[PDB]
Formats: C-alpha cells, sequence, structure tokens
RNA sequence: ACUAUGGUUUUUAUU
RNA sequence: AAGCUUGAGUCUCGUAGAGGGGGGUAGAAUUCCAGGUGUAGCGGUGAAAUGCGUAGAGAUCUGGAGGAAUACCGGUGGCGAAGGCGGCCCCCUGGACGAAGACUGACGCUCAGGUGCGAAAGCGUGGGGAGCAAACAGGAUUAGAUACCCUGGUAGUCCACGCCGUAAACGAUGUCGACUUGGAGGUUGUGCCCUUGAGGCGUGGCUUCCGGAGCUAACGCGUUAAGUCGACCGCCUGGGGA
C-alpha cells in the first residue's frame, strides 16, 4: 500500500510463495489488489523480489 | 525543468567512496545549470538476486531538476563507467517529503 | 549514400556510383603526399613476381601521422575530402597545438566536430584513448598490433574490430577470419567503426575500366606452353588431372601456414 | 490536439480571442499549425504509419473548410490562402 | 444528423404504446404539428404541446382506454425517396373501413374525408387504424 | 496433481479417496472456465438456502 | 517398431 | 436568399491503454571457450544407431562470447481500422472518454472512381547467425519410409530498408443516427443533499461470456444485435467444368 521500494514493508502482505489473495475472499478493495499485484510487478523490476526460484 | 529521480544501487561497505565516485562526473548537469536535492542514502535493502556479487544495496538517491535535451547526455556519461544498470532514472512527479 | 547510374552503355547499366554533399572543394593538402612509385609486378632485378598488375593513372598515397600522440590537445576537423585509393575519405584534423593531418574518418563522415586525444577523453568515434581505457565490447578502427605503430587494422569503408575480453597488459579481440588475437593494451586505434559502408556493393563495370585501374588479363594454364604452366598439353581440351598452381602444388585442401614463430598471441586459430 | 500555447499564438494573433474559436480562416489557420508542428516529426521518422494516419486526415479537414469558405466567400477565401503558406 | 423526421417521429409513437409510455417528445416542426392535429382531430392521440423559441420541442400525449392499443396500424405508404400520390375518383380506403387516411393535399394536412369534399387529391402522409 | 510432500509415503501417490470419475472430486460445474469455483462456494458458505 | 489385397443387388402403403 | 440552434467541428483542465515510431536496457538458457572439484559414460527406444565422450564428456561451480523472445505477474485483463501489439527505460506521436465554460452556425451521414494500412510464406539490397529449421545428408523403423523415431543443417526465423497485395483478415455481425432487457466477472470521468442517511440520491465511456424480448431451416445474434425504425455504398444468379 502507497509503497513499493521498501522490501522490509512490503514482505508483510505476500506469501512465502511471492503471491497474494485473491480480493473476494479477503474482503479488499478492487484498486488496491491491482496497486498491490502492481507493486510486487515493480519490487521484481526493482531485483527486491526474484524472477526466478533456481538458486 | 523537468525532474527525476535518479538512484544507485552502492555497495555498503564502500558507500563512503561510491558517491564521490558519481560527483566524478556532476560537472555533466551542474554545466546544464541541474539542481541536485541530496545524492545521499535512504536506508540498506536486501535484493532476491546478487548485484556486484552482493545480495544487498544501500541505496543512494541524486534528485535533480534539470533540462530535458541533457538527461541523454546524462546517461551517455555513465554509458561505460560500469555504474549504472536498468536506468533508475524514474522521471518526473519529483521527490516526496524527506523521501520517506 | 551510393546509386546507379544510366543503362545507356554496358558496364554502366551495373557499375555504382559513390555520392556524398558534405566533402570539401578545393586544393589538397601537398605535404601529405606520397607520389608512390609503381613496380609493374618486378621484383628488384627487374623480373616479374606478382602477376596481373601494370598501366593506369599514378593515384599516389595520403600520409597520415605515424607518431600520433597529442595527449591532452583539442582538435577541429578542418576538411573532409576525397581519396584516390581509400574507399572510405580522408579527413584533415588541425589541432589547437598546430599542425596539419589526416586521419580515418569514423561512421557519419562528419566535418566540424570537436575531438579529443588521451586518458581523460570521453568514449566517443573519433575521440582516442589507449585500449587500456576501455571497457569489454568496444569498438575501435585503424588499431596499431605493437604499441606506439602507424596502424594495420580496420582502415577500409565498413570495417572495425571488437575487444571482448581484457588482463592486464593484454586484450583479446576477434579478426574477420575466424581468428580471435591477444594485443598489447597500450595500443590507441582511432574508436569506432569505418565510415561508408557500401564501397562493397559494387560490380567492375566496362572492360576498359581495369586498364584505368591498372588491372591486367589472366591466361588459361590449358592453353599455356607445356613446360611454362603444368596444366599445357593438350592436344586437346582433356584434362585427366587433379588441379594444381603454376608450380605443380594442389589448389584444393593443402594449408600453407609455416611460420614457427607467432603461436603466442593465437586464441582460436588451429592447424 | 496541441498545448495550451502552441494555440494561442494562432487563436489570438492570427485571429482575434481564445473565445472566438470558431471562425473559419482560424480553424484552418489551427490545422496549418498541427500540420507543420508534424512536420517536424514526420521525415524525421521515416515510417510511423499508424500516426501519420493522423496527418493523411488533418489535410483532408483543411480540404473540408477551404472548399466550403470558397463556397461561402471567394474574397475571405483569396485572402487566407496569401496570409497562410497554402497553395505554394 | 437526422436523415428522415417523420420516422423518427412515427416510431415514437408506435413503439411509445409499445412501451406503455404516456407521453414522447421529439424537435417540433410545422409538418410534425400537422400531423399531430389530424391524429387529435380523428381521435387518435390525447393532446399535443409545443415549448420553446429557438429549440421549439413537440410533447404528444398518448391516447388509452378500455381495450388494448387506439393504434394498430400507422403505415406511412409515401417517403422522401419514392413518394406515392392519389386521385380524386380513387382516393384510398383503409382496412376495409376500420381506418381511414391521411394526405397533404394542396391546401394542409387532412382526411381522405375533407380531401373529397373539396375535390383535392395528392401525397398520402399516412394510413392510420 | 503437481504435489510438494516429502518423507511419509508409499504406493506412488493417488492418495485422495474419489477424486476421479462419479465424483469426487469438482467437475460439478464443467463449463465456462468455472472448474474451481465450487472450492470457493463451499469456503465463502455460509449458508446454502439464501433468499 | 503394427499388414497393401474379398467387387455387387434386396422388404411391409392398404381397409 | 437569409436566419435559428440541442445533432457535427474546435478550445481550458482532467481519465486509462502490450496502439505507432526513434535511441537505450535485464532475468535466464540450448551452444561455445577456459580454470577448479571429479569419473565412464550422455541422449533416445519395443529395441537401437547416427551423434557427444573416454585427450576428462555428462555433472556442478567460477568467469565470459553469442544472437534473440517473454515465462512468474496474466485475468478473453488492455490497445489498434485489421492479420497485429507483452520483461524494463528515456524522447516524440494518431485516436477513445468526462466536468464547467466559449466560438462556428447545417458545419452532419454514406461513399462510384480514387489514394491509402500488411499477417505469415516468398522476393530485391546489405548486415548478422546462440537455439531452432523446409530442402538435404547420417542411422534405424517398414512391404517401402517417401512419415513417425533421431543427430546434424541450407533457405528461413532477426535488423535497417524496399516489393508483393493475399487468409479461417473468424468477435465470419457493411457503415452510420435513434429506442431498448435481466445476469456473472472486470474497469473509468462526474454532479447533488447538515450525510435529518458516519451516509444516500443522480448520471456519461468501455469490456469478456451467459441468458430474455424480437429475429431464424435450425444452429446462433442478443444494447459492442443477425432486434425496432431510418440514410448511403457494395456483392450474388443450381452443381461440376472453371
Amino acid at each position: 500500500e502507497i509503497d513499493y521500494k521498501d522490501i522490509a514493508t512490503l514482505k508483510n502482505y505476500i506469501t512465502e510463495s511471492g503471491k497474494i489473495v485473491p480480493s473476494r475472499i479477503t474482503g479488499t478493495r478492487a484498486k488496491y489488489q491491482r496497486q498491490l499485484a502492481r507493486a510486487i510487478k515493480r519490487a521484481r523490476y526493482l531485483s527486491l523480489l526474484p524472477y526466478t526460484d533456481r538458486h | 525543468m523537468r525532474h527525476y529521480e535518479i538512484v544507485f544501487m552502492v555497495h555498503p561497505d564502500q558507500s563512503e567512496q561510491v558517491p564521490g565516485m558519481i560527483e566524478r562526473y556532476t560537472a555533466a548537469i551542474t554545466g546544464a545549470e541541474g539542481k541536485i536535492h541530496r545524492l545521499e542514502d535512504w536506508g540498506r535493502r536486501q535484493l532476491a538476486y546478487p548485484i556486484n556479487k552482493l545480495h544487498k544495496a544501500h541505496y543512494v538517491l541524486m534528485n535533480v531538476e534539470a533540462p530535458q535535451e541533457v538527461i541523454d547526455e546524462l546517461e551517455t556519461t555513465f554509458r561505460f563507467n560500469d555504474a549504472v544498470i536498468r536506468s533508475m532514472v524514474m522521471r518526473t512527479k519529483h521527490a516526496v517529503t524527506e523521501a520517506s | 549514400a551510393v546509386v546507379k547510374c544510366k543503362p545507356t552503355s554496358p558496364g554502366r547499366r551495373h557499375v555504382v556510383k559513390v555520392v556524398n554533399p558534405e566533402l570539401h572543394k578545393g586544393k589538397p593538402f601537398a605535404p601529405l603526399l606520397e607520389k608512390n612509385s609503381k613496380s609493374g609486378g618486378r621484383n628488384n632485378n627487374g623480373r616479374i613476381t606478382t602477376r596481373h598488375i601494370g598501366g593506369g593513372h599514378k593515384q599516389a598515397y595520403r600520409i597520415v601521422d605515424f607518431k600520433r600522440n597529442k595527449d591532452g590537445i583539442p582538435a577541429v576537423v578542418e576538411r573532409l575530402e576525397y581519396d584516390p585509393n581509400r574507399s572510405a575519405n580522408i579527413a584533415l584534423v588541425l589541432y589547437k597545438d598546430g599542425e596539419r593531418r589526416y586521419i580515418l574518418a569514423p561512421k557519419g563522415l562528419k566535418a566540424g566536430d570537436q575531438i579529443q586525444s588521451g586518458v581523460d577523453a570521453a568514449i566517443k568515434p573519433g575521440n582516442t584513448l589507449p585500449m587500456r581505457n576501455i571497457p569489454v565490447g568496444s569498438t575501435v578502427h585503424n588499431v596499431e598490433m605493437k604499441p606506439g605503430k602507424g596502424g594495420q587494422l580496420a582502415r577500409s569503408a565498413g570495417t572495425y574490430v571488437q575487444i571482448v575480453a581484457r588482463d592486464g597488459a593484454y586484450v583479446t579481440l576477434r579478426l574477420r577470419s575466424g581468428e580471435m588475437r591477444k594485443v598489447e593494451a597500450d595500443c590507441r586505434a582511432t574508436l569506432g567503426e569505418v565510415g561508408n559502408a557500401e564501397h562493397m556493393l559494387r560490380v567492375l563495370g566496362k572492360a576498359g575500366a581495369a586498364r584505368w585501374r591498372g588491372v591486367r588479363p589472366t591466361v588459361r594454364g590449358t592453353a599455356m606452353n607445356p613446360v611454362d604452366h603444368p596444366h599445357g598439353g593438350g592436344e586437346g581440351r582433356n584434362f585427366g588431372k587433379h588441379p594444381v598452381t603454376p608450380w605443380g602444388v594442389q589448389t584444393k585442401g593443402k594449408k600453407t601456414r609455416s611460420n614457427k614463430r607467432t603461436d603466442k598471441f593465437i586464441v582460436r586459430r588451429r592447424s | 490536439s496541441l498545448s495550451t500555447e502552441a494555440t494561442a499564438k494562432i487563436v489570438s494573433e492570427f485571429g482575434r480571442d481564445a473565445n472566438d474559436t470558431g471562425s473559419t480562416e482560424v480553424q484552418v489557420a489551427l490545422l496549418t499549425a498541427q500540420i507543420n508542428h508534424l512536420q517536424g516529426h514526420f521525415a524525421e521518422h521515416k515510417k510511423d504509419h499508424h500516426s501519420r494516419r493522423g496527418l493523411l486526415r488533418m489535410v483532408s479537414q483543411r480540404r473540408k473548410l477551404l472548399d466550403y469558405l470558397k463556397r461561402k466567400d471567394v474574397a475571405r477565401y483569396t485572402q487566407l490562402i496569401e496570409r497562410l503558406g497554402l497553395r505554394r | 444528423s437526422m436523415q428522415d423526421p417523420i420516422a423518427d417521429m412515427l416510431t415514437r409513437i408506435r413503439n411509445g404504446q409499445a412501451a406503455n409510455k404516456a407521453a414522447v417528445t421529439m424537435p417540433s416542426s410545422k409538418l410534425k404539428v400537422a400531423i399531430a392535429n389530424v391524429l387529435k382531430e380523428e381521435g387518435f392521440i390525447e393532446d399535443f404541446k409545443v415549448e420553446g423559441d429557438t429549440k421549439p420541442e413537440l410533447e404528444l400525449t398518448l391516447k388509452y382506454f378500455q381495450g388494448k392499443a387506439v393504434v394498430e396500424s400507422i403505415q406511412r405508404v409515401s417517403r422522401p425517396g419514392l413518394r406515392i400520390y392519389k386521385r380524386k375518383d380513387e382516393l384510398p380506403k383503409v382496412m376495409a373501413g376500420l381506418g381511414i387516411a391521411v394526405v397533404s393535399t394542396s391546401k394542409g394536412v387532412m382526411t381522405d374525408r375533407a380531401a373529397r369534399q373539396a375535390g383535392l387529391g395528392g401525397e398520402i402522409i399516412c394510413y392510420v387504424a | 496433481i503437481k504435489v510438494r510432500e516429502n518423507e511419509p509415503f508409499d504406493v506412488a501417490l493417488r492418495r485422495f479417496k474419489r477424486s476421479c470419475e462419479k465424483a469426487g472430486v469438482l467437475a460439478e460445474v464443467r463449463r465456462r472456465e468455472f472448474y474451481e469455483k465450487p472450492t470457493t462456494e463451499r469456503k465463502r458458505a455460509k449458508a446454502s438456502a439464501v433468499k
């Protein structure tokens, strides 16, 4: 939420599989879910999250 | 003028000599009357894979106001000195309060 | 750019013309000329050791600086001009101190451009600095293979050499035959790629053009007298044999490298 | 579509005011300024055919207004073509 | 913008009763108002009203009764591409006497009754039943 | 099935009782990309006779 | 890692 | 002939896009070189060979060369006139859409002929070639193998550019204005009332499958209609031959 650049904050919102739970079974807001899945895209492009599970 | 973030990853155990290496080329933007709002560390962060042999970065933020016809002259000034990767320029809207 | 010619004659129907509007028009700098004496393919005792050459205009040579240091001295491109031999033109450089010299023009064949020399110059085509100061993947023209020499690699239109590995006093760079050579990092080159890049799109033209170019006709070994070429003899139009040179060595599959002294620079050749 | 200043200019310097946008001679000038700004984009982009598709219609809108103006008043039409760079 | 104003008038009437609406509205014209006059004066609509000076607009109040549908077939016959005309001796019959015909004549929009009582022929405006 | 469960198993999996043909499991609900939607229905439950 | 080759014709409608 | 103005055109400030082009750029890997650690096998099959090793392969680490496309995210989720457009930057750019104001004053809407937009294959002119791959070679399989199997490999795949004009261009809905019915699952602009309501009335634009009315031979279309009414343009003539 509002940030994507700090991993010590971002890691509180994701599973240990790098995923999120679908919005309608967590009662979360529509654009908040899109902005969360986009914060994960931006954090992968910032090398804070992996492209491969290898090594 | 136009605004850019320009963030350097920076090795944490050379983070006292790497900002001086960036300042070895800042003449390329202060020659154009660019204004530099910190060129300073934000905080240590951990990576999902190693960059310059290390899984960590010190994150040094430039925060610059400059003309638009000099951002390609600045990124070409770092084309061969091996300190710039994947741009990290992040154009427009300018810095947040104390970069949070 | 390169253009076709009018089909109104043989040769002219296939011949190509090289054109550029940014060449200077005037009088060439004569202190940088060598009139270049001809040999007709003859040795110093008057005997033919190279065939198929003689006649045509004198063409001559335009002299480049074989002692080019000029470290820290800024310069400008004073002239861009036609050369009777060089396909990629020749540029006249005028230094802030203090002579006029010829230099090999990189891609874009630009006039009125300001250029530098030495370990402090910005990395640009036509900005010269030692291979000690450049990264892997870099492109060079006018390359010397021994430090301080007048250059011997990448001087023809569209030519270049690329550096692919480095360690201390030596760089590893690639050559157009599938070779890869180890070269001293104190070599300076002239940095970039040789311009024009279209002179390889050419057809000879009319048969009398070879005579102004100084190029002489061949002779078929089977029509020559039986003792002057091993293919001779006759009678007639039967050759029941494997082909040779005029000296009786097979033309195919005979590999000739016999040097025994330059292996130390090789990184991709095989015996 | 052009910037706040690139239009005005034209609408007040060739026209009368930015609240008189609809005047026929001024709409032909606003199309000419839009065409010439894209003559700085095309023939520098030697392709860009999916954006050049816009410039193809801008000369058609200028043809629509010029022909309708030539049928609306021949003196205003004849004045306009020597006050803009039209008919070479 | 509008290529047939009266095809929109007739569609707005015919489908308005099939949408069970009390009233329908359109840009007003002295042709639409003359068609609305004969439709009121022969008892097929309840009221027609105009409002405006620079944008005049028409509202038609649809007629309802104990049964189903007051207008059962409302067919134009004559269109601006291909027009259909009728003469004094042959002024038309509509649904064998269940309906009536409307004509523009040389005088104005009227019934085939009011036309045959002046000796007039002309263009068909509508057949109504 | 693509499972990562390790250690205390024998007889080459197929460990779930009635997993294919005449039910269980799923295909209730076979059409229109909704195959795994009844798992969500019986988890968001709550009542099944709703008005 | 699996076999070419055996053609052609057929019925209930009346009280 | 001259007006009027709601539909048409433009302008302030805003919304969302793998639409286009120019100049840059990762993650990782088949291949290939080299230095460690290390040993006789790798790959395929009902069996096998060709090929790659035994000179150190395959393996796994360390460091590189190489050209070229997007996995995880990703959702029929977006964009474009359409075949097409997806890792990520910087710089230019056509079009769609709204809130409140201001001009033009019939400006709409379809288009004969015309002039325009390429997906793949193929080509013209040069550059390039990591993996793959028509043609073709190397070995089996088989009656044959013309194919499946299997190792290589040219044309090609790619680029800056120029031709070609064609399709399952299929969301098979010619284009354009108006009038409409309920759902699932996604998305975006905005006015109004102490929010008598810690809250609720009113309204514009898109998007993918369902399923009504209406439409059909039946399948299906279905507010992004194949529906109701209207404006303009195009095409067809029993089959095969062709």
